[PDB]
């Protein structure tokens, strides 16, 4: 039938621009050739030793994710990619914060729908790009983030913590929080609500029609963005506000078995796990 | 009083770039002024400086490559707000 | 694995 994540979500968004800041991306991949425009943006650090598996592996399966023709959540979205993660998916705060403003600069020259951006990366908590989120925010554009892979307390980590920002844990087939080698997702009061992130089918950069499984709190976050974009679409006047309170009231309750948090967590965190409204 | 802040994972740091982050009215041409006023005062000092970006339309401010010796003095500067080293992101 | 077409991936899974 369907990947178990697709399925998982359905208890399109064309109206919805997304924009992508990751790696680069294979934009003629079938997958999602035409409905994403590469722009001229690029701004990340110089490879550290000599390692990556391709450059745009990772930002070409989370693109896959939100609005890829066969796997995708919103098939009826447009993206946008700009470059922020090099060749081994690292990038500074500095560099996206250059993004987040190249953004709000794209849309005031050319102002069209509602905006969703996807930040599928996260370092360490940083007041200058939680501020920066906020202020996209608080300018009418959807942020949602990466909760991030480190078992650990998402407000410890941006863009996570970030206020007015939709942050995104990842759970699997089982609606478990995923492990991931050591660690896993992040938890805590800083993320909103869960998301599949285990097994994902997705876009693969290694040829035109290729397919390949990711896990990660990315891939969460970009059925959430999916899922906002859809949602945003049939609902384009919604505020930020009412957004998160459907993505809540359409979320499935209480299916985590909350023991895999730690103790003090599992009060903090919430029970939810996102889908598509009937 | 404007504030420094670095990252507090150590091996994510990026010691010498700083993201200068200015008062919330502040005017892209006050940005500008307040950079270049930045590389007079370090250049008498015998520093060099070199002013990567300047932002806005979000934030206002400036990506600045230099010592962090330089901190003090940045601190100082009108309008700043304050100042962040800047850090590492990863893909998740 | 990386599946070479979505009809491969549909096979396998």
């Amino acid at each position: 039938s369907i990947p178990w994540n697709l399925e998982r979500i359905t208890p399109g968004g064309s109206l919805v621009e997304v924009y992508l800041l990751d790696t680069s991306i294979q934009s003629d991949h079938r997958e999602i050739e035409g409905r994403v425009m590469v722009t001229d943006f690029e701004n990340v650090p110089e490879e550290d030793g000599t390692r990556f598996s391709k450059c745009d592996s990772h930002g070409t399966h989370l693109a896959g994710v939100v609005s890829g023709r066969d796997a995708g959540v919103a098939k009826g979205a447009s993206m946008r990619s700009l470059r922020v993660l090099n060749c081994q998916g690292k990038g500074t705060v500095s560099g996206t914060l250059i993004g987040l403003e190249f953004i709000r600069k794209s849309q005031l020259v050319q102002p069209v729908g509602p905006l969703v951006v996807l930040l599928p990366l996260a370092g360490g908590y940083s007041r200058v790009l939680n501020a920066a989120c906020q202020r996209l925010a608080r300018a009418g554009v959807v942020l949602v983030t990466a909760a991030g892979n480190f078992r650990d307390d998402a407000c410890l980590y941006s863009p996570a913590s970030a206020p007015e920002v939709i942050t995104v844990g990842a759970t699997n087939a089982q609606d478990q929080p995923v492990t991931l080698g050591t660690l896993g997702t992040n938890f805590g009061r800083c993320v909103d609500l869960f998301a599949p992130g285990e097994d994902i089918i997705g876009a693969s950069s290694d040829c035109s029609t290729c397919f390949v499984s990711q896990s990660g709190t990315s891939q969460a976050a970009a059925h959430v963005a999916g899922i906002a974009a859809m949602m945003l679409s049939a609902e384009p006047e919604l505020t930020l506000a009412e957004l998160r309170q459907r993505l809540i009231h359409f979320s499935a309750k209480d299916v985590i078995n909350e023991a895999w948090f730690p103790e003090d967590q599992r009060v903090l965190t919430p029970n939810l796990v996102a889908a598509l409204p009937p | 009083t404007a504030t420094f802040h670095r990252c507090a994972k150590d091996p994510w740091r990026l010691p010498g770039t700083y993201v200068v982050v200015l008062k919330e009215e502040t005017h892209l041409s006050q940005s500008e002024r307040t950079a270049r006023r930045l590389q007079a005062q370090a250049a008498r000092r015998g520093y060099l400086t070199k002013i990567l970006h300047v932002f806005h339309g979000l934030l206002p401010g400036f990506l600045v490559k230099m010592s962090g010796d330089l901190l003090e003095l940045a601190l100082k500067l009108p309008h700043v707000d304050y100042i962040e080293e800047d850090s590492s992101v990863f893909a998740q | 694995t990386v599946f070479t077409s979505w009809e491969e991936y549909l096979d396998w899974v």
